C-alpha cells in the first residue's frame, strides 16, 4: 500500500 | 605474565570496535549506502542501553560524590534520549506508515499518491509550497524523482508529515507544456492533529 | 585496593565517551543541528589515527598469528579510508571552494550565481535537469531555498560539481507568471575534467 | 564571493  | 594477556585481549576488541565506529560514522548515510546505514542503526539501538547501564555501574561504584551525581545525570540523559526518539518515531509512523519515520536524519516526510498507491520520500527543507514537474510522463517533485505519472492524472492534494503536525497542500497553478508534460504548484491550506 | 580504583576510573571515562558517541550518531547532521555536526566531525578526525595506532599496537603485541594478520589488515583499512576522504574532499574543494565539500554525507554540489556571488548547496539526487521557481522575487531551486533574486536576473548557466567531473546546465525554458515570478528549467550540455 | 548555506 505504502512504498518508500 | 597474566597481566600482558588481558592487555592484548582488551586492545584487540577495542581496535575492532573503533574501526566499526569509524566506518559507520564515515559511510552510514542513505545517500551513500543503505548497507552501512543499517549497520549504523544497529549500533544506535545497542548504544542507548549500553550508555545507561554503564553510567548506572559508575553511580553504584563512584570515585566520589561528584562522580556519583554526574553518573546519575548521564544515565538519565541516555534514558531521556531513547524515550524522545521512540515518541517522535512512533508518531511519524502512525501518521505515514513509512519506515523512513525511524530515520534520525529526516523529520519531514512528503507523501504523494501515485494512482492507487502512496510513495513517501524524506523532505530536505520544510516549505509552504511544493513544485511538481512532469516530462514525457515522468514525474519529479521538489527536485526528487518520484516515478512514472501522467500529467493529466496529477493528484489534487499532497501531504507533508512531521512528528507533531500533518499538513495538506492543494494544487493551485497548472501549466501544460506538451501532451504529457507540464508543471504544477501545490500550496498549503490546512493543518492537522 | 588499587584494583577497584582503576575499574572506577576506566568505567567513568568510557561512560562519557559512549554518551558522546550516542549524541553525534543521533543528532550529528546539518538537518538537525550544526553544533552536534561539528562535534561529530571532530570525533571523526580524531577517530582515524586512533584506530590505526590501536591496530599497530595489536600487531606489535598480538594474541596469535591470526590477531597479527587481522591487525595489519585493519590498520591498512584505516589508512585507506583517511586517504580516500582527503582525496575526494580536496577535489571537490578545488572544483567549488565550498566547505560543504568536507561533508561525507554529500558528494554532489549545486552552484548557483546570484548576481555577483555564488551560493552552493549539497544535492540530494543527481539529475540531468534542474527546475527553478521564483515567487515575488525570492528564488528556490530544486526544492531548496536559494535566496533573493529578481526573475529578470536569473543566471543563464548553473553548475553541478562531483569529485571527478563538473557539469554545466544552461537555461532552456523560461515562463513569467508575474512581474517577479516565474519558472525556469536548466539542462546539461557539457562535461568537465 | 561564495556563500555556502
Ligand atoms: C584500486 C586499489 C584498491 C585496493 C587497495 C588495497 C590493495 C591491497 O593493499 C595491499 C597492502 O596490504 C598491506 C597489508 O599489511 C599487513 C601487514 O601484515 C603483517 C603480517 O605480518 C606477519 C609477520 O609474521
Ligand atoms: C583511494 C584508495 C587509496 C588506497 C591507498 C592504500 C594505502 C594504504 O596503505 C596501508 C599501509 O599499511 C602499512 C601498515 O602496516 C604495517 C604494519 O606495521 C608494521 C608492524 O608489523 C608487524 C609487527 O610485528
Amino acid at each position: 500500500a505504502a512504498a518508500a | 605474565d597474566e597481566v600482558l594477556r588481558l592487555v592484548k585481549d582488551w586492545n584487540f576488541t577495542w581496535s575492532v570496535v573503533f574501526l566499526l565506529i569509524t566506518i559507520v560514522l564515515q559511510y552510514g548515510y542513505p545517500s551513500r549506502s543503505m548497507f552501512v546505514y543499517v549497520i549504523k542503526m544497529f549500533v544506535l539501538w545497542l548504544l542507548w542501553p549500553a550508555s545507561m547501564a554503564l553510567s548506572i555501574f559508575c553511580a553504584v561504584y563512584p570515585i566520589d560524590l561528584a562522580s556519583q551525581i554526574i553518573s546519575g545525570i548521564l544515565a538519565a540523559t541516555s534514558c531521556a534520549m531513547w524515550i524522545s526518539y521512540f515518541v517522535q518515531s512512533i508518531r511519524l509512523f502512525m501518521r505515514t506508515g513509512s519506515w523512513w519515520s525511524f530515520n534520525p536524519e529526516s523529520n519531514c516526510l512528503l507523501n504523494v499518491p501515485i494512482g492507487g498507491t502512496t510513495v513517501v520520500r524524506p523532505l530536505v527543507e520544510d516549505s509552504t509550497s511544493v513544485t511538481a514537474v512532469v516530462t514525457d510522463g515522468y514525474l519529479k517533485m521538489a527536485g526528487m524523482h518520484f516515478g512514472a505519472c501522467d500529467f493529466q492524472r496529477l493528484p489534487s492534494e499532497v501531504t507533508v508529515a512531521k512528528p507533531n503536525v500533518l499538513i495538506a497542500l492543494k494544487m493551485i497553478k497548472r501549466q501544460a507544456y506538451g501532451t504529457n508534460s507540464g508543471v504544477a504548484i501545490y500550496h498549503r491550506y490546512k493543518a492537522g492533529n
